[PDB]
């Protein structure tokens, strides 16, 4: 029981190019999506592990 | 080496607060601490650039040293680690042995200058002066701060006193 649950959502994620088509078929257990998001790729960076002000 | 800082001119003088080398004149006037603008500025400038292309040497483009892989995947963690490790170490040891190696090129330098700054002095003044030691001239004829200002900039005027300074000498 992590979280006082015993099932489990497994999570999925894709990046549908320019011009190109997502097909969802399914008779049960879909979390469907709701929002996306559209991306452009920038300088390679990272993620900052750290407890610091911002400023 | 050259022979000249720690060599045979013993000490530095801290009464000289304008420049690196220079003179220090003793006359019926007064004595004084002068230093020798043109040596200092070429030192200066040498120094300058040596400390601006150590500087400016070292170009970077963005980049993100971390990554996070999972569990499975054990060889990519210690690639990485590897290609880490091995930047730091070369950059580690090249700085470190640069410095050491920078400091003795300074420092011959600046034994290089006094030394040639002496040895100027020195063939400016040819036999109208005595070499005592310590870097330190003795005349053999009187001088004023015109005569004294005339060796510092470098234009001092044997034929002017070589008779005096024969007279004095041979004696």
């Amino acid at each position: 029981k992590v979280r006082d649950q015993e099932g489990r959502i497994n999570y999925y994620w894709t990046l549908l190019e320019p011009g190109d088509t997502i097909i969802f078929e399914a008779n049960g257990n879909l979390i469907a999506p709701r929002y996306a998001f559209a991306l452009s790729r920038g300088f390679g960076s990272g993620i900052i592990n750290s407890n610091a002000p911002m400023d | 080496l050259f022979g000249a800082i720690a060599g045979f001119i013993e000490g530095g003088w801290t009464g000289m607060v304008d420049g690196w080398y220079g003179y220090h004149h003793q006359n019926e006037q007064g004595s004084g601490y002068a230093a020798d603008q043109k040596s200092t500025q070429n030192a200066i400038n040498g120094i300058t650039n040596k400390v601006n292309s150590v500087i400016e040497k070292m170009n970077t483009q963005f980049t993100a040293v971390g990554k996070e892989f999972n569990k499975l995947e054990r060889r990519m963690e210690n690639l990485n680690k590897k290609v880490d490790d091995g930047f730091i170490d070369i950059w580690t040891y090249n700085a470190e042995l640069l410095v050491l190696l920078e400091n003795e090129r300074t420092l011959d330098f600046h034994d290089s200058n006094v030394k040639n700054l002496y040895e100027k002095v020195k063939s400016q003044l040819k036999n109208n002066a005595k070499e005592i030691g310590n870097g330190c001239f003795e005349f053999y004829h009187k001088c004023n701060d015109e005569c004294m200002e005339s060796v510092k900039n470098g234009t001092y005027d044997y034929p002017k006193y070589s008779e005096e300074s024969k007279l004095n000498r041979e004696k």
